[PDB]
């Protein structure tokens, strides 16, 4: 069972602003409409996990951040419970995730920092996974190709900070054949 | 103690290496200067190194006994990588600088890249990881690679870790050292995928070949054979001196009379590559925190539930 | 380069450190004298090598009147035995473009990638000669009836546009060539200088193991290529 330290409406649910202890051991602090968790409110959960954000029928839906115990973390937009939206998105070593989510999935345009290199990954992700255009920056480099499965495919343009634009291909999954044209640009 | 780098010179114009006669000469007087100016036991050319508006030539230097994620740690002191001294200079006249040591893993395994050298110590390396340091710690660990990789003796030369001269060393043909590679010895230690010369537990205890293995054994890379031998002086072979030529190192070479040897490096410090220098991939992208029962917010106890705990 | 820089021993001096053994100076002075005797060339150069895997390749060219005519390049293994390698076409240029491999030696040689090693090599020759051969300023005199002539009064190239670099041209077809200054790409140039201001020394980027010597005061130029024989496509990494 649980308790409630807040207020009721005039039928019995909880409504309004109101301290909450789940019986399972998380607790909420937030505001209470129709016995559902509407508006801006604090969820802690039996350990650290954290979301203070807005909420929507009993989903998250809405701007709002999310602190995972494992180190990741979660700032932007929420919808329907899971991550739907713009956001910015940390994992457990500083890893930087900032772009699109469709379905708790990674989807969109994402700028992923690798931020023990310092090299970024923009473009197309689906799915969880690096599939799609994509623009592979680094510090005075970037491959403007094509991801599969976490390595590129296809054809790839490679430029560089020098002025040069070389053309070239993947004819496997990790070696690159470099074949044939390089470029002023 | 200077060796005789001048003779050996000699060698490398019949091998046809080297610098040229003065150049060699000048490079002989800079180590001269390199000799009476630090407590070094032995100072031998290892060779030099091209670049772009300038050339590193390099000594290895080796001193006197007592005179001069996580991280695995550099070696302490002459073991190793870091055993023989490098010392560094552009053009002979200019001071010699002394370069750093090699480190382990965020050196060794963040080298895996294809730059060329600008002749400068303080430039910074810009690729595909982050380089540690300046441009001295890349020539410094490609310059060990080099070792590690090129520096290679006769059979019999040594007795085997450390190793010493051999007294009892007869000698061996010039032409047992052309038609067989297992002639052939690794001088100094191989370099582990760690970063290291000797393996270090975090605490899988990987290895690599002894301190005196054939070269046979160690043969790359894929379909092409390393370590070409050639025969100088085809036109008279009575005296002819056995040219090796390394193929993974390009401009890598090694002499017989077979009596004494030399070693002798020229090139652009570069590891050659049958394919095209593919770049290091980027490591693999962190996942989130799986969506399970743990991570999950209850629906909340309605009115009937509560009625349900009233009566209770 | 001439035998002329061949007496000199200037492959040593210019730095690569390559260079060359007096086994194949002299072979290359009394066998280069023969080429210029049973082929009526103007002028014979030695090319350069290219580094081999069971034989070493000696390469050496012709040139006629027209200093910018298609050269009758010529190859010897042993640097007594010249023999003609035939012209390169585009047809041979793009058939070794699925070869990637070390050049090995034994003309014979086939690769499974057939291909013969001699077209292989052909084809090299005449990618390495349209790509980084080198002319300096005012060395070749664009003469009015058509051909092009070595400039006899060729004052070497003053200290101040050694370092442009636009005043540096290419041995093949287009102050009338292309300079080096709209190579592809930019800084693929080692600029360098001897001891003194005494020779200038340029090595090649897009195919490493090119020099080209230059005294800055007489008239003393030419281009060797001793290397691996394979172009980089590596050198935008490096830079």
């Amino acid at each position: 069972l649980g308790e409630y330290e807040g207020e009721r409406n005039e039928v019995g649910e909880r409504h309004g602003h109101g301290k909450a202890r789940l019986p399972n051991g998380d607790t909420y602090e937030g505001s209470y409409e129709f016995g559902k968790r509407h508006g801006q409110g604090t969820y802690k959960f039996k350990n650290g996990a954290r979301y203070t954000g807005d909420y929507v029928k009993n989903k998250k839906h809405g701007q709002g951040t999310f602190i995972y115990p494992d180190g990741s973390r979660y700032e932007g937009e929420w919808a329907d419970d899971q991550r739907h939206g713009q956001g910015v998105y940390y994992y457990v070593n500083n890893d930087t995730y900032t772009g699109e989510w469709f379905n708790h999935q990674r989807h969109g345009q994402g700028t992923y920092l690798y931020a023990e290199t310092g090299s970024k990954y923009v473009g197309t992700w689906v799915h969880g996974q690096q599939e799609g255009a994509a623009e592979l920056i680094h510090l005075n480099h970037r491959y403007q190709g094509k991801f599969m499965n976490k390595n590129p495919v296809g054809p790839g343009k490679y430029v560089f900070d020098i002025g040069c634009e070389q053309h070239g291909e993947y004819r496997l999954t990790d070696t690159e054949r470099g074949e044939e044209e390089e470029e002023e640009e | 103690s200077l060796p005789n780098v001048m003779e050996s010179a000699y060698y490398f114009e019949q091998a046809g290496v080297g610098l040229g006669t003065d150049e060699t000469y000048r490079v002989f007087l800079a180590l001269k200067q390199l000799t009476d100016t630090h407590p070094i036991q032995r100072c031998r050319f290892w060779g030099k190194i091209l670049g772009l508006e300038m050339n590193y030539i390099v000594a290895e230097v080796e001193f006197r006994d007592g005179e001069d994620p996580q991280v695995i740690p550099k070696e302490e002191s002459r073991t190793g990588a870091n055993k023989y001294v490098y010392f560094v200079c552009n053009v002979p006249g200019r001071p010699w600088v002394r370069l750093p040591s090699v480190t382990p893993a965020q050196i060794v395994t963040a080298r895996k890249i294809k730059k060329f050298f600008t002749g400068r110590l303080d430039a910074a390396v810009i690729s595909y990881p982050p380089f540690p340091g300046n441009e001295s710690n890349y020539l410094r660990a490609q310059i060990a690679r080099i070792s590690a990789g090129t520096h290679v003796s006769p059979l019999g030369f040594y007795q085997f870790d450390s190793y010493e001269e051999n007294p009892d060393f007869e000698g061996i043909q010039v032409i047992d050292l052309v038609e067989s590679l297992s002639n052939w010895v690794h001088h100094v230690q191989y370099i582990l995928p760690q970063g290291r010369c000797n393996w270090f537990n975090p605490i899988e205890q990987e290895v690599g070949p002894p301190l005196l293995t054939p070269i046979s054994e160690d043969l790359g890379i894929q379909n092409i054979p390393s370590w070409t031998t050639q025969l100088s002086s085809n036109l008279i072979p009575q005296y002819a001196i056995a040219v090796l030529r390394s193929n993974l190192w390009p401009g890598a070479y090694a002499f017989s009379n077979g009596k004494k040897f030399e070693n002798f490096y020229i090139g652009w410090g570069h590891k050659y590559c049958v394919e095209n220098y593919t770049p290091p991939s980027p490591p693999p992208v962190y996942q989130e925190y799986p969506s399970g029962p743990e991570i999950t917010e209850m629906n909340d106890p309605s009115v009937e539930e509560e009625q349900a705990f009233r009566m209770t | 380069m001439d035998a002329d820089s061949l007496l000199l021993s200037l492959e040593l001096a210019s730095g690569s450190g390559q260079g060359l053994s007096p086994d194949r100076r002299a072979s290359l002075l009394t066998s280069l004298m023969l080429v210029k005797r049973d082929y009526r060339f103007a002028r014979v150069l030695f090319w350069g090598r290219i580094l081999g895997l069971v034989a070493d390749y000696y390469i050496a060219q012709g040139l006629s009147e027209d200093q910018l005519a298609p050269r009758k390049t010529l190859y010897s293994l042993n640097c007594t035995e010249w023999s003609l390698l035939p012209p390169a076409t585009e047809e041979m240029a793009m058939q070794i473009s699925v070869v990637s491999g070390r050049f090995m030696g034994d003309p014979s040689h086939e690769y499974e990638h057939q291909i013969k090693e001699e077209t292989r090599l052909v084809s090299i020759i005449d990618q390495i000669d349209k790509a980084v051969a080198i002319i300096p300023r005012g060395a070749l005199f664009k003469t009015p009836f058509g051909v092009t002539h070595v400039n006899r009064t060729f004052e070497g190239l003053p200290l101040s546009e050694v370092r442009k670099l636009s005043s540096y041209f290419h041995f093949r077809e287009a102050d009338f060539l292309d300079s080096l200054e709209y190579d592809i790409p930019r800084g693929s140039w080692s600029i360098q200088m001897e001891r003194g201001n005494a020779l200038v020394v340029l090595r090649s980027l897009l195919w490493p193991g090119l020099t080209f010597y230059h005294a800055p005061r007489t008239k003393n130029y030419g281009y060797i290529y001793v290397g691996t024989g394979e172009k980089n496509m590596d050198l935008p990494f490096m830079l």
